[PDB]
């Protein structure tokens, strides 16, 4: 089994499972990985939206089999400060680019080599099997290449190129003419007219020489339209000058209107390439897609350029014949072939990019909401609820650990309400949370938040997101674990956790692709290829994963914690498991890390990549675990840098070298303890010397080695701020700044007039009608206008996101 | 004998 051999292999689990496996390079085929890579994955694209660091990350991850965290987080100074972690991972991505490119590279040399062998067993390759397959910089020119070898040499597997031929100025120097914009090589004459020679060739297909000229003339166009000069030029060209045109078909002239999201383009007229926004071309195609809409790629001229070098000048009137055969030869070529192959080619760039750029929305999204750190275990109180109309509210107080302790349920009204509160004041005293968190759905949450506020100011308490507990709920999982509550319990249970840290709780919920891409992380997420997409968001697990560190000793005491060490660095799903495996068949919790490789069997390449980062709580054990404990375990460094280290906390206690007493374990168990004592230490003197003994330049790693000695695993994420009162409204309105088109017509329903008119928007905001419209603050009632109770649809002109509040229309004018 | 120390020579002011 596939899985047997890869949790048994000695490389990175996420190694063995890409489709192009990883080969070492030679150092000179790095080397021109990295200046290809380098030129493909930062050169402007076509919609708005250093070599030696690229060379060491690739000669890191193919040769050295160091992962993408293990090449940021330790051998930053190799990349940085010009490569990061992102910047890893789309190195690592665009070599499996380079290697498919070069297999189709010397899979197409091969074929060049076999047809030549044919042909001198008999035009022939002489400089374009050297040329063109050598110098291949993109798949789309190896496809250039081939098809051209195709027109020609595609017949045989094991005379209408006369007319061709003597048609003036063969393919190539037409397309070096195009290349130089000017007319580089000459025509040549011939002394006849085109009549003539058709003469000569008018036979059986083509009788009537006219019909031996159009034969002719579309060889010709396809020499030219296959012509790898050509096909770099006029994709250039399309590349500069591309103009997008869009008309809404009779199905989208219809549905189409200021509120479907190709309202902004559904009348286009030379709408440049390079102004196309992120996703503007995603959404153009989608609607392209839906039949709703027709658009086309031009230029428009660049034929007239074009054909004034396959031309003549002498009016012989012998020539004028030939040279209109080439003009419209060359007209055929590229109305034909070239302008809609190129524009094809246009169309599939233009929308990978917007794709890229929704990837990469969706991948900014996760990493903000991963990025969120825990608060300041703790206990945590989660409220979660529903429309509340006949339907109860449930809050878990989850332990610190995460273990949900105990719940509580919270079901004329005014006493029923005074009776929840009190018994809810008594849990709070009773089990004292550090912080309650209230679900956020609705309206209904601020009234519960301020209730909850009312109630424990006689400690905080803070609004959390409900969209990853919705997730929970749904999901099997949260049947599994809790086989007696109710979903609304698991909610509480999910938000609590969140709160604590979501980290652990995305990882845990998002356990699948399906259960990740359940999440909105932008509008137009099911639309991009879902495993560029999945790639993207386990990318930034992987990397806050590795940048948190995952702690061992809790994985396995609290199993819900296992999750965690799937996103480690050279450690995945099955290897994972595995290491969680061997733990739990020991009945042996890590006292020390170095251990992994000593009771586990994982290799020296996967110990390397793993190890720095695991976090080992080294101030909770107790009991016979005091038996075996090694200290530099309990943090962020690594057992390759475990000597300087112990080199560093002896320099910074001045201990004499020649005092055998200088015990350099008991110099770091005195640094751990007064860790201010390592400020007195210069590290930049310290690095140099040790680069001067020929250990390298260490000069950053001994900054983290003594920021992370300063404190054991020292969080980066930014803290659990409360959500900005925008936050707020986008949360329980549950739609975004966009969606609020100041303009927009929504169907809203109207109250009672509290001296204006109260309408009620589905998205749970208040509308309030301005008086200014309804024109009577002392005046009669506004019954006249409409009348109470029912629903109108209307325009919003003004917004209070501090209030959920919403100007609207009665004017039709205003609709209009 | 051979011997080395980090030197406690440093003029950064042990980080505030």
């Amino acid at each position: 089994d596939q899985d047997n051999e890869i949790r048994a292999t000695d490389l990175p689990e996420r190694f063995q499972l890409r489709s192009i496996p990883v080969k070492g390079a030679e150092d000179d085929e790095l080397e021109e990985e990295a200046d290809w890579i380098y030129r493909n994955a930062f050169a402007t694209p076509t919609i708005s939206l250093t070599i030696q660091k690229i060379k060491e990350a690739l000669g890191f991850m193919r040769n050295q089999h160091f992962e993408v965290p293990f090449i940021a987080f330790y051998r930053k100074e190799y990349v940085e400060p010009e490569l990061h972690i992102n910047d890893l991972w789309r190195v690592w991505q665009w070599d499996e680019k380079w290697t498919q490119l070069r297999i189709r590279k010397e899979n197409l040399t091969r074929l060049f080599e076999k047809m030549q062998a044919y042909q001198y067993e008999q035009r022939a390759l002489d400089t374009t099997d050297m040329e063109r397959l050598k110098d291949v910089q993109s798949m789309d020119e190896l496809k250039d290449v081939y098809n051209h070898f195709l027109l020609y040499y595609g017949r045989d597997i094991p005379g209408l190129d006369g007319l061709a031929k003597k048609f003036g100025l063969t393919p190539e120097q037409f397309g070096e003419n195009l290349r130089d914009s000017y007319q580089r090589h000459e025509t040549e004459q011939f002394p006849a007219e085109p009549l003539e020679l058709a003469k000569d060739y008018v036979c059986s297909q083509f009788p009537t020489p006219e019909a031996v000229l159009e034969g002719a003339r579309y060889m010709v166009a396809l020499q030219i339209a296959r012509e790898p000069l050509v096909r770099q030029v006029l994709r250039q060209t399309f590349q500069e000058r591309a103009k997008l045109n869009i008309t809404p078909t009779k199905k989208g002239r219809k549905d189409v209107d200021e509120a479907h999201y190709a309202y902004s383009f559904k009348y286009l007229k030379n709408k440049p390439v390079k102004e196309l926004r992120d996703d503007q071309f995603l959404k153009i195609c989608l609607a392209e897609d839906e039949g709703l809409l027709t658009t086309d790629i031009s230029i428009d001229t660049y034929f007239e350029e074009i054909k004034q070098f396959y031309y003549r000048d002498e009016f012989s009137h012998q020539v004028q014949e030939w040279n209109r055969q080439r003009t419209m030869a060359i007209e055929r070529a590229l109305q034909q072939f070239l302008y809609v192959q190129m524009a094809k080619e246009l169309k599939n760039k233009l929308l990978a990019e917007a794709k890229e750029y929704v990837i990469k929305a969706c991948s900014r999204k996760l990493y903000n909401w991963l990025r969120v750190a825990p608060y300041r275990g703790i206990r945590v109180l989660g409220i979660a609820f529903s429309s509340a109309r006949d339907h109860p509210v449930f809050c878990a107080l989850v332990n610190g650990e995460g273990e949900v302790t105990d719940f509580l349920r919270l079901p004329e009204e005014r006493e029923k309400k005074a009776q929840d509160i009190e018994t809810l004041k008594k849990f709070l005293l009773n089990k004292k949370p550090h912080v309650v968190t209230v679900a956020g759905e609705n309206r209904d949450a601020q009234m519960l938040i301020e209730d909850v506020k009312r109630i424990v100011h006689e400690i905080g308490v803070e609004l959390v997101d409900n969209e990853l507990a919705i997730l929970y709920m749904n999901s099997k999982k949260s049947e599994a674990e809790f086989r007696d509550y109710p979903p609304v319990l698991r909610q509480a249970v999910s938000l609590a956790r969140r709160i604590q840290d979501p980290l652990i709780e995305f990882a845990q919920v998002c356990s699948s692709d399906e259960d990740i891409l359940c999440l909105k992380f932008h509008p137009l997420q099911e639309h991009v290829v879902k495993e560029e997409l999945l790639n993207a968001l386990y990318c930034e697990f992987i990397n806050r994963v590795n940048e948190v560190g995952v702690d061992v000793n809790r994985a396995i005491a609290h199993p819900y914690s296992q999750a965690l060490i799937q996103y480690v660095c050279g450690l995945g799903p099955r290897k994972g498991t595995h290491l969680l495996k061997i733990l739990k068949q020991n009945n042996t919790r890590l006292e020390s890390r170095t251990q992994l490789v000593t009771m586990c069997h994982m290799g020296p390449k996967v110990f390397m990549n793993c190890a720095g980062f695991l976090k080992i709580d080294t101030a909770s054990l107790g009991d016979s675990t005091d038996s075996y404990i090694e200290v530099l375990d309990g943090s962020r460094v690594h057992p390759e840098t475990y000597e300087w280290a112990r080199k560093m906390a002896v320099d910074a206690l001045e201990y004499d070298e020649s005092a055998e007493d200088a015990n350099p374990a008991g110099a770091l168990e005195e640094i751990l303890e007064n860790p201010e004592r390592l400020k007195d230490l210069d590290l930049d003197a310290f690095a140099e010397e040790l680069e001067r003994q020929g250990y390298g330049d260490k000069h950053i790693t001994l900054y983290d080695i003594r920021a992370e000695l300063s404190c054991r695993y020292k969080d980066l994420r930014t803290a659990y701020r409360s959500p900005n009162t925008e936050e707020i409204f986008n949360m329980l309105t549950k739609e975004t700044p966009e969606t609020f088109y100041i303009g927009k017509l929504i169907i809203c329903n109207v109250t009672g007039i509290a001296i204006g008119v109260k309408t009620r928007l589905d998205n749970g905001v208040t509308g309030f009608i301005p008086t200014k419209f309804l024109s009577d603050k002392v005046v009669k009632r506004p019954e006249e206008r409409v009348k109470v109770g029912m629903t109108v649809h209307c325009r919003i002109m003004k917004i209070d996101i501090e209030k959920f509040s919403a100007d609207l229309t009665c004017r039709t004018s205003d609709l209009m | 004998k051979e011997v080395y120390r980090i030197p406690k020579k440093s003029q950064t002011e042990k980080e505030n």
